């Protein structure tokens, strides 16, 4: 029930946007740019992955991943409705340059996107496949 | 008649006694089955009493000190009157040399039996309303909630002063009128503050930063009224809102501890959830574990409830040492917690209004009811009332039973065997209303026993105000004890007096084991009967009512707590606790009326039977008005059945304070569950006969 | 130029009239073209010694000292999908490796041979081959995180004491004329916290009609009251922070609040800044004497006292460790009046990566130099570019140790500068020894690098590499060195053996580092001779002696002299200098020598005068540049010309009291000395105050406190500092 977020560019995991907040990190963080790197032409466009107490949740589209972390517990269902509301805004922003970019966080400004929307999913008031992450790994 | 005797004392000194002629020999006091008691209003309303500006008068004798009274001997010759408790004579004040007998002093007519003295001495203390506002609810919840709190800043005094207290995972106490800024201090709602540490970390009339004047301040605070929002932190998916309602309560207490202790104030505490977090936590954040039941707490299934009651009930003998109001306004689905915050309420005079959503009109019109203004313009509540309670040399007081606490005050007139809040001559009463009724309950140790009220207590106008009821009633003769006795019954009286005791005893913890003990003793005592022939019992037209009243109270939800939610049977008690005699009977025994073309609305009795196809009901709860209608009616001259009992309901609806909840069902419909479960051991007819068959035996 | 010997004694004016320059190291005319510029990178030995006892004999501080962040005029920026760096010690492809196979390419640090990729392609023509200064673009792997965004967290003391100077009202004007110069894009986010007895938050949310202030009195307990609109988007909230900044100084006019509770507040000014880091500007204006980190009061020492420095705590060390691990820099603006235990304070900045600001008796109405001071380096704190969670690595050529460093850091592995922030106006310091013997080498390089998240959200890289020539001549080493740089670590060095020691043995390690070293240099050649690069060095350790650091007789109280230390830890070398030694014009006679090239302006030259009241005259009027301030002190007999032409007065008399600054007056006098002035503040971010005060008699003549070569009551003049040298070179 809480929160990580990368997008990143397929083909050779280039970090696009991300956005992180603590008050560890480092270890889903890692798993995160592991998968990224697997990622190729032929994974699922739409993906389930279990890490113990954690779960991500991703999906492809214009070789874009939208990944997403969070508790376990957290409603499978919500999670791909947020990363397609961050695809579609994305895609519609940003779609056609991602294949020309060649920095790290060449969209850092997206930040404020992502956690405006972010907001709207972690509170309760305001309303694929599945594998266990260590085998892709 | 007795009938007229006990009316007209009720209607002139707001007291009603379980009997009217005392036991006048020792050997019967000790085998009196209803106690001597009464069911004392000190505030009750009547025709335009003159409110008497000098002082009261008060016996020249250091431990009596009564107030002069229509029982008192006068000597308007000599000047002089003897007191009627302590047999001391005494000397009139100057303002009383003009005395005479073809103009008396008004205490001494038999008509100001209970009469009222204003004391205008010292400057005179402002009202102070401290909103405890709770956030985490939704937002149509919360803007209805924020709407009647601004009606209500509409009418208070100019001079009352006001504070605002908001709060959900965080507490905040507000400083008002700010300009231009509107600060806060914010506390963590998980750990708590004594009033001396909140003293030290925060810092003509008087007032703080924190409670202003209306007149200088309704205008900012009816803005931040209406700019409140729900808890800023989120809450996660299955989980609770952070309700730190445990800590919010003792921030508003230790507040008015330290800035304005021994003062009518009003902790007016607005809930919509159960507290989840810090000291008074009700129920964890886990959504997946409900609150708890009357099943859970007999199971040991509810960790949080004593550890929960503990907290709120500190908090309730603190603002009632100090001398301060906690009313308790919870609307939600759920449960509340009022099962562990009923101390606060019980203990002070404060209100205890429970609902489903403040977006109703059930407590909208309930809200404002509090506000209710009398023939001047001024709230029909008083603060800080004291009852002290003098009697004869041969009545000992038990203790109360009602909204009061004891002043540990000790003195001839406490009895040994203490009962309720007992061991004491006085009582502390830090809310009131012409509603509030208290149970006091005696003992006894030619004619004439003497008991005086005396009660003071602030005004809302602010000024320091006395009421002195004095009751005489005769001993018993000697020669005709037990008949005098039985002829002074007030069956009525007795069976709230002993339903007090038992939901007292129920709320301390079998209960309806003595409760049954004494209706066979009374029935003895009292009844007519052949020994071993239960069809030759008979009782007077004086008892002939105490048992069906103990036949609907014994299966009442006073006492059957289960099939209803812990906050629902304390909600219960606390108001049967507290009202006269005619709205308690109302309680335990709820009142029929049919409506039929058949003639006019009549009542009719709590029975099935009463129950027609062709008849439309009005059963009047306490807490609920209901409206059934028979299979045939359930579909110029239609029109006037159909709302005969709705014109009827409407106006009771309006002058009961706690507004019942309306229902309108037919047959089969859902909703007339209600009617079938007051209505009929198994039925009265089964009860009746097994109460005969053990009155005609053994003793 | 000169190899010649100098006798001190006999010269006396041995200060030339140009501005000094730095050394030029003995390297081919190829190489030394395309070294490192001597402003951001330069070493006290240009000719570094072969061997530690060559070092030693030479009595000499070899020692680095750089300015790696500062504006430049042009940056080559490479935006290299591969980054070049050695396999084995990491350094950075720059112009000073060895090309052989045209495909190999030998590090010029750890000597390992590195194979250029299919990318860099004439590989020498290179752009990260071609320039010294380059910035890189770091990719993915360089980051530990997203790019944080720009944060700003002002924390304003509004006790009592905050409230009567009246800094609060200014500060807020600057932000609010600085808004839209703030650096960041639209993910900056900006903050407020006041304090007192209590901690203020700061809401601010569009739905409601005006911010809101959170307090939290539980000072030993300090959290986040609302966990959304406290740091708010600066592009999105620019209204609400506006309001915010025209109300603040309104709300405390009546305040009765003595107390300050700096420890919490900082506390709290952390864990709101804890998720995301950035900078923290802190206002402080008296002891802090409530709750966790309170500080005792001092006695003020007189000039009776001897020299009998440290912090009386360390809460302030340990809560800047706790700000550096989270990417947190402090910034502490101290206006005190009072005493305020600064030697404790101070830590709050040195060990984040902060600078710390001293205005001394700060008032808005009775001290109008602290006033515009303020003003103009508010200025340019505000505007001044900024890195994020930065680190940084010196590296130098094997053989060569670092051992210890100067400035406002963390240091984490030997070779590990945690910067929370970096910032244009800092400068750092490295003390070096031979590890081992540089037989093998005649040329070491040196190379120190900025990782950091720029202020639009890119990582990046700035990369400064310098190569020096190896010497085994205890004459070649001295040919080679630097007095400034060599007076510049000696400040460092002397600043530690103070908190280390005693401010007795910094001064004499700083008497020592003059005899010992020409003492040395006389034993391996009647009156005093030193080398000509060395000419300056008992000028320079003498002016050294008298600064507000290390000054001993003086009336200095104990908040000035840490402050003065701060400075020499943080600042470059040129304001060091500056600082130390001010230059010292004659300004009431300008001509036309001067650099009358720049298109419509002429700009004249006046010779560099020798700080001695002797070069003074009561006729004439005299400017001294001390970096930071231009002192404009006017004769009791200056000529009719000048008080009407420039000053615009018709008398000394009428000279006021406090002048904030020359007026700009229809002369060409005026014109002159305007054109100079102007210039000289030219070549300088941090705009400079003028104030003509220094008369002849308004007891601010501190001008004379510079007047280093002069005796006084309680130091030697430089004649009998050389003639004390002297004694002890030949004993
Ligand atoms: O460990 C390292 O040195 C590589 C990371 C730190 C750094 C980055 C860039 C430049 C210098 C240093
Ligand atoms: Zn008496
Ligand atoms: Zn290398």
């Amino acid at each position: 029930m809480v929160l990580l977020t990368m997008i990143a560019r397929v083909a050779d995991g280039l970090p696009l946007a991300a956005s992180m907040q603590e008050d560890d990190l480092q270890q889903y963080q890692s798993q995160a740019k592991q998968l990224f790197r697997k990622l190729n032409e032929q994974s699922p466009t739409r993906c389930t992955l279990e890490a113990g107490a954690m779960t991500f949740h991703y999906i492809i589209e214009q070789g874009v991943c939208y990944l997403v972390l969070c508790e376990a517990a957290f409603p499978k269902k919500l999670a791909f409705a947020y990363l397609e509301d961050l695809h579609s805004e994305f895609d519609e922003q940003h779609g056609k340059k991602v294949p020309t970019v060649s920095r790290p966080y060449s969209f850092i400004e997206f930040d404020t996107f992502i956690q405006k929307t972010k907001k709207l999913y972690i509170d309760s008031r305001a309303r694929i496949m599945v594998a266990n992450i260590e085998e892709v790994l | 008649t007795y009938l007229e005797f006990i009316q007209q004392n009720e209607e002139r000194d707001g007291v009603r006694f379980s009997w009217n002629v005392w036991p006048s020999s020792r050997l019967e006091a000790t085998r009196m089955v209803v106690p001597v008691a009464a069911l004392f209003t000190p505030l009750k309303e009547r025709p335009d009493l003159p409110p008497i500006q000098y002082e009261p008068v008060l016996c020249s004798r250091t431990t009596c000190r009564a107030v002069l009274n229509p029982l008192c001997q006068v000597d308007y010759r000599a000047k002089l009157w003897a007191c009627n408790f302590c047999y001391q004579r005494n000397q009139f004040p100057p303002s009383y040399a003009g005395i005479s007998e073809l103009n008396q002093p008004a205490e001494l007519l038999p008509q100001f039996s209970s009469i009222e003295y204003v004391v205008l001495r010292g400057p005179q203390m402002p009202l102070i309303f401290l909103y405890v506002v709770d956030t985490c609810m939704e937002d149509e919840d919360l803007q209805a909630l924020k709407e009647s709190m601004q009606m209500s800043l509409s009418l208070l005094p100019p001079t009352a002063l006001v504070g605002l207290i908001t709060f959900g995972r965080m507490v905040q106490v507000h400083e008002l009128g700010c300009e231009g800024i509107s600060k806060s201090y914010v506390f963590r709602g998980t750990k708590d503050l004594s009033a001396k540490q909140l003293q030290e970390m925060l810092g003509p009339p008087p007032s703080n930063r924190f409670l202003q004047p209306v007149q200088k301040i309704d205008m900012n605070l009816t803005d931040l009224l209406g700019e409140l929002q729900r808890d800023p932190w989120p809450v996660p998916q299955g989980k609770r809102p952070l309700r730190s309602s445990g800590v919010a309560l003792s921030i508003a207490v230790g507040l008015l501890e330290c800035t304005f202790p021994n003062t009518g104030a009003r902790i007016m505490m607005f809930i919509g959830g159960p507290a989840t977090q810090g000291p008074g936590m009700v129920v964890g954040d886990e959504l997946k574990t409900p609150i708890r039941s009357w099943h859970d707490i007999d199971k040991d299934n509810a960790k949080y409830v004593k550890k929960g009651t503990k907290h709120f009930e500190a908090l309730a003998n603190r603002a009632a040492t100090t001398g301060h109001v906690i009313d308790i306004y919870a609307c939600a689905l759920d449960q509340t917690g009022l099962l562990e915050m009923k101390c606060c309420p019980n203990l002070t005079g404060g209100y205890m209004v429970m609902g489903d959503s403040f977006n109703t009109s059930l407590f909208k019109q309930t809200f404002q009811r509090v506000f209710t203004k009398d023939m001047h313009g001024q709230f029909k509540m008083g603060f800080g009332g004291t009852l002290e309670i003098k009697t004869s040399r041969e009545i000992k007081i038990s203790g109360a039973i009602g909204p009061c606490v004891s002043l540990n005050s000790k003195g001839p007139c406490v009895s040994e065997n203490e009962i309720g809040t007992g061991g004491t001559c006085q009582w502390k009463i830090c809310g009131l209303s012409p509603t509030t009724t208290l149970a006091i309950y005696f003992e006894v140790v030619g004619g004439r026993g003497a008991i005086q009220f005396v009660t003071q207590y602030q005004h809302s106008s602010g000024q320091r105000r006395i009421r002195v009821t004095t009751i005489a009633r005769n001993w018993a003769d000697a020669q005709t004890q037990i008949q005098n006795i039985a002829a002074s019954f007030d069956q009525e009286a007795a069976a709230i007096l002993m339903a007090r005791l038992a939901i007292y005893r129920a709320e301390t913890e079998d209960v309806l084991r003595w409760l049954d003990r004494q209706l066979i003793r009374l029935c003895q005592k009292f009844g007519e009967y052949h020994k071993d022939d239960p069809s030759s019992f008979r009782f007077s037209e004086t008892f002939s009512l105490y048992p069906q009243f103990m036949f609907h109270l014994r299966r009442s939800s006073f006492l059957q707590v289960f099939n209803n939610s812990p906050d629902e049977s304390s909600y219960y008690r606390h108001h049967f606790m507290r009202q006269d005699l005619t709205q308690s009977l109302i309680m335990i025994q709820p009142i029929l009326y049919a409506y039929s073309f058949s003639g006019p609305p009549e009542p009719v009795l709590l029975d099935s039977s009463s129950i027609l196809a062709d008849r439309i009901l009005l059963m009047d709860t306490f807490f609920q008005i209901l409206i059934y209608h028979g299979e045939t009616i359930a579909q110029e001259n239609f029109r006037h059945l159909l709302q005969a009992p709705v014109d009827d309901a409407q106006e009771i609806l309006h002058s009961r304070f706690p507004m019942p909840r309306y229902i309108d069902t037919e047959h089969g419909g859902s909703q007339a569950r209600f009617l079938l479960s007051k209505v009929n051991d198994v039925s009265l007819q089964v009860f009746m006969d097994h109460l005969k068959k053990l009155a005609v035996s053994s003793a | 130029e000169g190899l010649r010997v100098v006798n001190l004694l006999q010269e006396r004016n041995m200060l030339p009239s140009t501005p000094l320059k730095p050394p030029v190291p003995n390297l081919h005319e190829d190489i030394q073209k395309l070294n490192c510029n001597p402003e951001l990178f330069r070493c006290t030995l240009t000719s570094i010694p072969q061997t530690q006892a060559l070092l030693n004999k030479a009595k000499l501080p070899l020692g680095l000292l750089l300015h790696p962040f500062k504006d430049l005029v042009q940056l080559p920026v490479v935006t290299s999908s591969t980054i070049v760096r050695c396999r084995s010690c990491r350094t950075y492809i720059n112009p000073f490796v060895s090309f052989l196979d045209q495909r190999r390419w030998k590090c010029n640090l750890c000597y390992r041979v590195n194979d250029v990729p299919e990318e860099f392609l004439e590989p020498h023509r290179r752009p990260e081959v071609q320039n010294a200064t380059i910035e890189f673009m770091a990719p993915s792997e360089y980051m530990l995180r997203p790019p944080q965004p720009p944060v700003y967290l002002f924390v304003f003391d509004v006790s009592h004491n905050a409230v009567e100077t009246g800094y609060l009202n200014s500060v807020c004007q600057s932000l609010l004329d600085n808004l839209d110069l703030l650096p960041g894009n639209t993910r900056t986010k900006i903050g407020f916290i006041t304090f007192d007895s209590t901690i203020h938050f700061y809401g601010l949310q569009e739905s409601l009609s005006q911010p809101q202030m959170l307090i939290v009195s539980d000072i030993e307990d300090v959290f986040i009251p609302m966990p959304e609109n406290l740091l708010v988007n600066l592009n999105e909230s620019k209204e609400l922070v506006q309001d915010l900044l025209k109300t603040l100084p309104q709300m405390f006019t009546k305040t009765l609040e003595t107390q300050s509770a700096l420890g919490p507040a900082l506390q709290a000014a952390f864990k709101l800044m804890s998720p995301t880091g950035g900078r923290m500007s802190v206002f402080q204006t008296q002891l802090p004497t409530l709750g966790v980190g309170a500080l005792k009061p001092r006695e003020e020492p007189n000039h009776r006292s001897s020299a009998k420095m440290t912090p009386s705590t360390d809460f302030y060390k340990k809560l800047a460790l706790d700000c550096s691990g989270q990417q947190v820099a402090v910034d502490l603006f101290l206006l005190s009046g009072q005493y305020s235990d600064l030697a404790s304070l101070g830590c709050i900045s040195r060990y984040s990566a902060g600078s710390v600001y001293y205005y001394p008796s700060y008032h808005h109405q009775h001290n109008p130099v602290q006033v515009q001071k303020l003003q103009k380096e508010l200025q340019r704190y505000l505007t001044r570019k900024i890195g994020f969670e930065a680190v940084m690595r010196i590296r130098c050529t094997k053989g060569l140790s670092i051992h210890t460093f100067h400035g406002n850091f963390f240091v984490r592995s030997t070779d590990l500068l945690s910067l929370p922030n970096v910032n244009p106006d800092a400068g750092y310091a490295v003390q070096m020894s031979v590890e081992e013997s540089l037989t093998d080498t005649q040329l070491v390089s040196f190379q120190s690098a900025l990782l950091y998240t720029s202020s639009k959200g890119e990582r990046r890289i700035r990369v400064h590499t310098l190569c020096l020539p190896v010497v085994s001549t205890l004459n070649d080493v001295f040919l080679g060195a630097d007095v400034q740089a060599i007076s510049g670590l000696l400040a460092n060095m002397a600043v530690d053996r103070s908190m280390t020691a005693s401010l007795s043995d910094a001064r004499d390690a700083l008497v020592n580092a003059v005899i010992d070293s020409l003492s040395a240099y006389r034993s391996s050649v009647p009156g005093l001779m030193v080398p000509f690069s060395l000419r300056l060095f008992p000028l320079f350790v003498l002016a050294l002696l008298k600064q507000k650091s290390f000054q001993t007789g003086t009336n200095a109280r104990l908040d000035e002299r840490i402050f003065a230390m701060c400075q020499v830890k943080n600042q470059p070398l040129v304001y060091l200098m500056l600082t130390t030694h001010p230059s010292l014009y004659r300004v009431d006679n300008l001509s036309d020598e001067g650099a009358l090239n720049i298109s419509d302006r002429t700009i004249p030259q006046p010779p560099i005068l020798q700080l001695s009241v002797e070069k003074l005259s009561r006729d004439g009027a005299f400017l001294m540049d001390a970096g930071s301030v231009l002192m404009l002190w006017v004769g009791k007999n200056c000529t009719q010309n000048f008080l009407s032409q420039v000053l615009g007065v018709q008398n000394y008399a009428s000279i006021p009291q406090p002048m904030t600054d020359l007026p700009e007056l229809d002369t060409p006098e005026s014109a002159r000395i305007i054109a100079f002035i102007s210039w000289l503040r030219e070549q300088r971010p941090f705009f400079p105050i003028l104030y003509v005060i220094a008369d002849e008699s308004p007891m601010k003549a501190n001008f004379l406190q510079n007047m280093i070569e002069d005796r006084t009551e309680s130091a030697l003049s430089y004649y009998e500092f050389l003639l004390h040298i002297q004694q002890q070179v030949n004993k």
